[PDB]
């Protein structure tokens, strides 16, 4: 974004754009490994269920 | 912190208890020198033709 | 005994190879020499499969 602003404001270039979009919503899965193994659960089984 | 076992006392047996973990190398034997000074040799092969 | 018990026994007791090296860096330092350990599970004669 900083580079694109610099290219926009000067240096004889008309269009400057980036296809990098980081605004996509995501769900970050936080695994509590202590709690996961406290019950006798394998990680692969959990993610197969998911 | 990989959990090998749970001790039934609500305590976890982890790899740190039975092993020593570090970032090492796949192989330690081979070496290289450049005028009595350690170096990484890069053998470059010329393509046919 | 079922045929599955024979399939499992043959598949298990007729096994491939596994090797290591004893007296190798870094666990052993300044060793006089390097020795390789080889273990084979293969069966070759009909008496060995009986």
């Amino acid at each position: 974004n900083k580079m694109l602003e610099l290219a926009r404001t000067r240096k004889e270039l008309a269009n400057v754009r980036t296809t990098l979009d980081t605004s996509f919503p995501q769900y970050k899965l936080i695994i509590d490994r202590d709690k996961m193994k406290y019950y006798n659960l394998n990680m692969q089984d959990v993610f197969n269920t998911i | 912190n990989i959990i090998l076992r749970v001790n039934e006392d609500k305590s976890f047996l982890r790899i740190k208890d039975v092993a020593k973990v570090e970032i090492g190398a796949e192989q330690y034997n081979s070496t290289g020198r450049l005028n009595t000074s350690a170096a990484v040799p890069i053998i470059i092969n010329l393509q046919s033709g | 005994v079922t045929a599955n018990d024979v399939i499992n026994a043959v598949n298990d007791q007729n096994a491939q190879y596994a090797t290591g090296k004893i007296g190798e860096e870094p666990v052993v330092n300044k060793s006089p020499q390097v020795i390789s350990i080889t273990m084979q599970g293969r069966l070759q004669t009909p008496q060995e499969f009986e």
